[PDB]
């Protein structure tokens, strides 16, 4: 089995990505590190780090190649689901929603909280690239999947991402009000780290 | 950012 | 295999315990059902509904030989950390923590989050027995697994057992902070069948 | 009760 690996190679980049140790993650590309990349975990690596430094991103043939090879398959599991979910800033968003809605409409425990993770993701692209019929489908779609769960920290974020949902939709006031108990949950459970990214989020929404 | 690393 | 259907059956257990649904979970042990439990399942789910109603303990027999198996088992799975974080109140406590201190001697994703709420589940025991040098070290312990993870229930619910046991020995006002500081949490995330056990818990403890 | 079910 070669899926022992890839998930301590994630779990790997997601304590990298909390401690914001930028330049041991920039590490696993090249030849410095113990672990090889095939191309796709390599352009997933670029992608990952598209979000921490600007400066960085995949070329339009890697990128290209991933769109394709995630086309023409049938059967999605541990590997195209988080090789789907940690490229959504990469791919263009016409092609991520159609693999979201294509994965939501099949049907373990950690299989269902990828898809959830997954969801989210694509939600929050969706608020950012202003798709609102595609927003209240995905909205009420996670709503079924943390149904009885004991996920609070996809929850959590869920909460934050309605809050956005409604901010940006209608502008009401009743969108902040979830934004700001979704940072006081990330408060209270002593965090320090993901509050100062909802805040700076926060922040550069409300003050313009 | 504000998205989660899917997986982990 | 046969831990596939185990983890089945608890997580069924853990669903109908939280929609507060009695007779659905008192009815694995009648002889007509779909789960045929081996007699240390049958005793792990009397200890479970022994929380739930006082007047369904197990027989003196089947603790003593359950204790008697765990005493004599080396290798801890899946298994037995699971019959012991949920007989915890049935197991006199003496024998109940030798075991939870063996459990942290022997240092995977899903083993250690299995391995926390029975760290947890033995905290709440011992502040409940009056135990506190037995308590220091399980708080030591509990607040370096979940060192940089992901597990907010499982944070919560310590956030809770540490205000606790600070209300316990010192009774000071900074235990009641957390004790309503989780109760916060568990309000924002939308636990309604969640709240009320520790709402009823919380009131209960400052009102005598 | 407040302890919670290992396993779930």
């Amino acid at each position: 089995t070669k899926t022992e690996s890839f998930a301590n190679l994630v779990q790997y980049i997601r304590k990298q990505y909390s401690l914001q140790n930028i330049n041991n993650i920039q590490s696993l590309l090249s030849d410095s590190s113990n672990y090889t990349l095939d191309p796709f975990e390599k352009t997933m690596v670029k992608s990952i780090l598209h979000t921490m430094d600007s400066s960085i991103i995949p070329s339009d043939d890697e990128l290209l190649q991933l769109a394709d090879y995630l086309f023409k398959v049938e059967k999605w599991g541990y590997y195209e689901i988080i090789l789907l979910g940690n490229c959504v800033r990469t791919i263009d968003y016409n092609s991520v929603f159609l693999l979201t809605k294509e994965m939501l409409n099949n049907y373990n425990k950690t299989n269902k909280r990828i898809v959830t993770q997954l969801a989210i993701n694509c939600l929050i692209l969706s608020i950012d690239m202003e798709e609102f019929t595609n927003c209240f489908y995905l909205i009420d779609e996670i709503k079924a999947l943390l149904d009885n769960e004991l996920n609070f920290y996809e929850q959590t974020v869920f909460l934050y991402a309605t809050g956005y949902f409604e901010f940006k939709r209608w502008q009401s006031t009743s969108g902040i009000e979830k934004m700001k108990q979704a940072i006081q949950v990330l408060d209270i459970l002593g965090e320090d780290n993901l509050k100062l990214h909802y805040t700076i989020h926060f922040d550069k929404l409300i003050n313009n | 950012d504000i998205i989660i690393i899917v997986g982990g």
